[PDB]
């Protein structure tokens, strides 16, 4: 008898934990061998006009599907000419930007802090 | 943060000369007043890098200062009965059935049938809360009286729920059974499913009256004043039939209730059949028929999901328009809205002598300055230019409201998008609460996304305002139209003109705009396709209210993918998944149509051989042809960017069609587009396959026509590059030359 | 290299006891004799890692020598129309009008419709030659008459054709009259097309009787012998309701026909109506329906498509069971193959004794050994076994003679297949030459790729013998029953067993075999699936022709998609894709259902917590917590490998189950499949994405059953690694003891 | 005038011939209705002492054949009165629990058929205006009409 | 007007003529700059327990998606125990091979001389 929907949970659960601990653990591996991918990354963030690296495309594709990756904004408004990055109301930052590309390369070096404080 | 605290829309998006529009503006607070005026757009793109925000003031009769106050918003889908007679608030027994199917069983109290008050608890409910149904009577003294059921819902699984009073044993009873088959529930036949209950309780007061009227799927905040009842806890999921009988039913009735047979139908009250009124023209009204035969009329309020699949659904038929008896059902979402309802502060009669052009209404508070876009037609049946430029509405209401932080740079214009989310609503490509995409999207409420001011993603409007600019600061007089005119008038709207502009993304596309094209061009029109993703989603404006668009979709280039049996539209019962499937691709009309999309910047475009061709000289005449067409602009730093069409014969580029151009380097990060994949093997990507291109076409039509296609969103934002002075510009200032005079188009 | 010189095919795939089966071989050339003998297959995979091959020769009454001989096959879908009387030869003047969609204009000469006997230049024809039509008459002494079109064809255009003889002025005459509209064609009305033209020629000779069959998208070989008409020049593409006339048409009368008016409707001879028997159960029938009242009613050989696209095919309905004045063309492929008709070598009657299993007709001819599979099954009503295995004959229809070098490992069987298609067929997975993809296929014709013989992935009859020789070595007792079987006997044919077995890939179902597992899973039954892809596709079996399957594509994991008016099949009206779409997932029946994809090798499985729990205790009964399970194997050298399942609850996988290990070490080369892709984006590849794996799920059912799911395809090829003694055979044994027990299965 | 289910078995391996009879009435399509207590239903069997061998004649419903077929025509003789509907011929004995099976109109072993002539295959929206017998089991054994039997009756 | 089939073609062959002169450029570049993909296809040609480098695995995307694709299949007979390589009746070569693998690489090589010889 199935009666109670509170007696089952998603066992899938248990399988996305595992998952994101060996997914976590390559890629410190894969930032601690190569670190010249964080100079690339400060370069040209875009990728305008030189596409990234296998691995810093690989390092991207964990970044950009994460469920973390809901956070970390860049937020302005129209009279400002600075560029802030909000944390999930966000909790604006305190050090201002005059680019964007500023801004996505220190969200860079957050996430990967994010992915070192987290193992 | 800046504090947005001024909002407004229009009720309709485009006037022409001699009729009235009117505006509807709301304050975060009821004080003060806000100045008003006319403006008329010309550039919207802030960037340092460009020409910059441009506007011209009208003097007209629109100005002047205006109370603020503060607007209320009902926000979420029910269906609401009338009953001034309390006719459906019965003095001695009475039975409530219903079919259930909850998506969110346990998010809050929920109600699915009330005749309720909720100041003080008079009426009767049978609402959800705390996982369970609950059906409670009151008399407005604060003492009520409930029965809750022992078996909890799961989740998106159909129920049978019946609610019995019984005054000649003082007595509330609720029964409850789980009618899922092999197709309409989350899981299937084969779990071992306890679900069934019979419970009962003491009735120590009685149901009075609750002064409001009778909601399904929500409960009454307070008294009905001015004849409106404020609905407050919304359900969530779907209602199959609900009904009222003047008389206790027993567990056998029950029983055969939860198979579907109507049970004494002499002694029923109320009876709403959803699926009463569906032709062989799908169901286009808010109208909900009593199957009883006593008049108690429903009306859908903030558009709920019609033609949605029934508690008896086996998939033998998924198309409602064919099967209606199993199509009953009504989705009612916690978070739709289709008409903000607001009263009106004041309005404006379009003069004799204003030009057909961009608008907007610059409302300006104590801190605080907003835009309402509104479009000015030329008189009707006259034509004031030869060329004539498309707004694409539609594809407007597409991203209306579009929410990422709800689901990247932000203003403060999304934050309030997030902050206030019951006073916006959301976009076609969000989605619900539920889970599911959102269907139906609206003019008549504040698009915060469409306002001209604030690298990867700019918006819909000032994308059009960069072609706007760009023919405002040449010579070129022009016209401006609509989608939902085009809509309206057809074929005839276009053939005034000599030649018609598509704006930066005309994504979503009625059928009969798609047929005003194909007649136009069919007989020596004219046109040019500045863009790309361009004839995608097929799109139906709702008959009764023409503010309220449709789209349901597919696999495709898409947020999301309908439910099953549910992919005929309501507003007439056609297929309307997108156009590649029904036969009429873009490329059959345009020339090129979509093949890739990515989302980092822009690339630039190489000449194939027939750039050389002495037929087409005169497009390529001022370049060297040995450059680069493209590189660098406002808008990714290319032209060729962001989303892609290519010539393909197969799906049905004319034979005469030239191949001028090509875009190249695309990184890895563009992907196919999933039409074209059969077994999606790795490398699908931009530099590594041969899909992931655009293509800068031309062909030539019957009786002096032709059609100019360029086949990138990024094209347009490359015009104003290195002040006027580039490949882009030049080229379309060929074509554009070439197409308004008066020899015939070459061939 | 090797010359294959025999082989051969039964008329049904699985026979009872007391009933006959009859074999139809063939050679290469009449000479000499050919040995054969039945055996009882064990192993299929002649691996020498493996088991190595296995067989049983069985004394029964089958053995000794029949004569070889050859055996011509007809190829190519068509319709004949007998005519004894010669009826439809008119003494003096006549006319012929037809719509025409070729696909293939420019290939060779192709016969639209005929009376024509081409040994001998007699008759009358209409054919496609040097891209143009042509309409020519013969007296059968050589000399012709012919006209010619002067516009040649498009390449997928709806053309009205009107050839016109006339003795009267000695004349011929041709009306060619192009009718595209917004939808039908492969381009639209933008196009300036000129295709039209009205020629003629002189009349020299006179038709004369061609003594053959009327033939549709053909012209006849030669003169009928036994009544046959062999067909030769085969046509590629659409005709639409031809008519025969006795009286020379006008240019006013081509024009009124060529806008679907019938002309003169008692000058009729005869008007093949093709959307003739359309009904809500489609129209499941190769009866062509004389409209005119003659009795001349035609016949589909080899099954050209029922139910497709006609020439007045505006998109309003899709579903031609509702529009039948829509859908009145039939496709006419040229290379179809439904029956070999082939002329009966020796039969079997399978005795009493003789237990069910795989057997197969071991045929020797001079150096070349052939198989003929087929199974036997239980006697009518009864169960001898306590365990039932599921041969899935329909996914050996699917990928029956699979061409690979016509479309990497081969062997003399595929490059037989590339040599001789005429005498073999294609398969679902491939496409026709015309662009799309096949979707009748047929058990009445040589496969060649279900002989049990020769790192990669298996063939599905060898891959279906890992389990029986896993049986086998072990002690169980097992019955062999197919999936036309549990098509024709629903469950009641599975409530006859306590544990069912599946077979390796069962990936193409019957929408009565899902409720035939449903309805046995429901009410306390037991089940394996050891396998993965396990009910994706919906397979309908042709109600005249029982050996005839039918499946019609879409987007998914395909290799074709079905064209936009042509979802619905014609065996029964109804829609019929892929199961999860027709609100039917895998994972809400068997547990798990489809998520991955590849083709480079297999991986292991990594235990989940849910191993160390006590329910299950039983389960990992003889395997160390620290263990991999599968890796190594036959099959990629792992247990999950090449097509993965997994869990998840919102397709419908029951709440109670338990996920018991993973898979993992899965390379960038499986994707996601297309069904869970809402935008795609890089990193949607195996490695990178949590959707690629396999999961090993356990649910228990009510009444003391449950159901045990592998969710991989390498799991049986992964069974006799290590002689028999790996954690895969022992956590299958551990399970399979289980269920074979009479106390009820643990929960 | 009451509808019956009529199978009759020929079975060489226990050398028996069988024959099942079982009424189908419903509401409407009788003579009487469902109210009576109508036992009708049964089930033998006898020995079979021959062969079925070669009649060299047609095959013929209603009717049977009065000598060989001499200029390929078939004189029938003996004349039915009376609906039928559907009669087919299946290549295998059957047991009483199929007969059931076909006594509810389920088409049981489609694969075993020899032949099966549906005499409503034809049926458009302009009636049956033909004399053509469709083989509804793909062998190609189609008949014909002789002598205007009444197309379009009730099942 | 448009009348006749045979004056119009197909345009986008000029573009796939040009994308594949660039793509077998590129792909020659990779195969020269990193010297180190054909060892390490020769040591595991199926990826088994070390699945291939981002350069091997573009080089491999190359050539699996050719309309030359389809020529070196690897015919085997089961009364050979050895493997041959069809070339496109197809036309076998000589050498033999006994395992695929070997085979595996020798077509890996063969197609690496073919993507030299077409420029």
């Amino acid at each position: 008898c199935v009666r109670d929907p509170s007696n089952y949970r998603d066992r899938s659960a248990d399988w996305y934990a595992f998952y994101d601990e060996r997914r976590r653990k390559e890629i410190i591996d894969i930032i601690d061998e190569h670190p010249e991918i964080v100079e690339e990354h400060a370069a040209n963030p875009f990728g305008y006009r030189k596409h990234p690296s296998p691995y810093l495309q690989r390092v991207h594709n964990y970044f950009r599907m994460q469920p973390t990756f809901g956070r970390y904004y860049i937020y302005s408004e129209r009279e400002w000419d600075a560029y802030r990055i909000a944390t999930i109301l966000p909790e604006l930052g305190d050090e201002r930007f005059k680019t964007e590309e500023e801004a996505m390369h220190a969200v860079f070096l957050r996430r990967i802090e994010d992915v070192r404080a987290e193992l | 943060m800046k504090d947005i605290a001024i909002r407004g829309y229009c009720d309709r998006p485009s006037v022409a000369t001699g009729e009235t529009i009117r505006f509807y503006v709301s304050a975060n607070e009821t004080r003060g007043t806000f100045d008003a005026e006319l403006v008329r757009l010309i550039h919207g793109d802030s960037n340092p890098a460009g020409p910059g925000y441009k506007e011209e003031a009208i003097k007209s009769d629109l100005e002047g200062q205006y109370p603020a106050r503060f607007q209320r918003t009902q926000f979420g889908s029910y269906v609401e009965v009338a009953d001034p007679d309390a006719g459906l608030q019965p003095d001695g027994a009475f039975s409530v059935h219903l079919f259930l199917w909850s998506t969110t069983p346990s998010r809050g109290r929920q109600g699915i049938a009330s005749r309720w008050n909720d100041e003080r608890q008079s009426g009767w409910n049978l609402a959800i809360e705390d996982g369970r149904v609950v059906f409670t009577i009151g008399d407005g003294s604060g003492a009520t009286s409930s029965v809750v059921s022992d078996r909890p819902l799961f989740q998106q699984i159909w129920y049978s729920i019946t609610g019995v009073y019984d005054p000649e044993k003082k007595q509330l009873r609720l029964y409850q059974k789980s009618v899922v088959n092999r197709t309409n529930s989350r899981f299937g036949l084969v779990v071992p499913l306890d679900s069934d209950c019979a419970v009962s309780a003491d009735a120590t007061v009685k149901a009075a009256d609750s002064e409001t009227s009778l909601l399904i799927a929500g409960l009454g905040e307070a008294a009905a004043q001015d004849g409106r009842t404020w609905c407050i806890a919304h359900y969530n999921g779907k209602v199959d039939a609900p009904k009222i009988y003047g008389c206790a039913l027993g567990q056998d009735d029950a029983e055969k209730l939860s198979r579907g047979e109507i049970v004494r139908p002499i002694s029923r009250l109320a009876h709403w059949d959803f699926s009463a009124g569906i032709g062989l023209n799908g169901i286009p009204t808010d109208h909900v028929v009593d199957a009883s035969g006593y008049g108690h009329h429903g009306r859908c309020m903030n558009q709920p999901s019609r033609g949605s699949t029934g508690w008896n659904w086996d998939g033998h038929e998924e198309n409602f328009i064919h099967c209606p008896e199993q199509y009953g059902a009504l989705w009612f979402h916690e978070d739709c809205l289709d008409d903000c309802r607001w009263e009106k502060d004041f309005e404006f009669t379009v003069p004799e002598g204003l030009k057909s052009d961009f608008y907007a209404v610059k409302i300006r508070y104590e801190d605080t300055e907003d835009y309402i876009p509104f479009f000015v037609l030329p008189p009707r049946g006259t034509a004031t230019a030869p060329i004539l430029v498309i707004a694409s509405t539609l594809s407007y209401l597409a991203y209306a409201n579009e929410q990422i932080m709800h689901k990247p740079v932000l203003n403060e214009n999304d934050v309030e998008l997030h902050k206030n989310l019951s006073y916006y609503g959301l976009s076609t490509a969000d989605g619900h609460i539920d889970g599911r995409g959102v269907q139906y999207t609206s003019w008549r409420r504040p698009i915060m996304n469409l306002r001209p001011k604030h690298f990867g993603s700019i918006w819909e409007l000032p994308a059009d305002l960069h072609l706007i600019d760009w023919l405002n600061h040449n010579g070129f007089e022009y016209d401006v139209a609509t989608e939902h005119d085009l809509n309206d008038q057809g074929a005839e709207l276009l053939r005034r003109y000599k030649v018609v502009l598509t704006g930066s993304h005309p994504e979503y596309q009625t059928w009969a705009n798609a047929d005003a094209w194909e007649d136009y061009l069919a007989d020596g029109g004219r046109g040019m396709y500045l863009a790309a993703n361009g004839m995608y989603w097929i799109v139906e404006v709702h008959p009764e209210k023409p503010w309220v668009m449709e789209v349901r979709k597919e696999l495709g280039v898409t947020a999301w993918e309908a439910p099953p049996g549910e992919y005929h539209y309501s507003t007439n019962g056609r297929r309307g998944g997108r156009f590649r499937g029904r036969a009429r691709a873009t490329q059959k009309i345009w020339g090129t149509g979509m093949s890739s999309f990515g989302f980092d910047h822009s690339g630039y475009f190489v000449q194939m051989p027939d750039s050389q061709d002495e037929r087409v000289a005169w497009i390529m005449e001022g370049i060297d042809p040995e450059e680069r067409i493209g590189d660098g602009g406002l808008v990714g730093g290319g032209a060729g960017g962001y989303e892609l069409d290519r010539y393909d014969l197969a799906l049905g580029t004319p034979p005469n069609t030239l191949l001028l151009a090509s875009s190249v380097e695309h990184s890895v990060v563009y992907t196919v587009i999933p039409d074209d994949k059969a077994f999606p093997h790795p490398g699908m990507n931009g530099g590594e396959h041969p899909f992931v291109r655009a293509d800068i076409t031309y062909f030539s039509t019957a009786n002096g026509g032709g059609m100019f296609a360029t086949s990138s969103i990024s094209w347009l934002g490359s015009l104003s590059w290195n002040d006027y002075d580039n490949n882009v510009s030049k080229m379309t200032k060929n074509v554009l030359n070439q197409f308004i005079k008066d020899e015939p188009a070459p061939r």
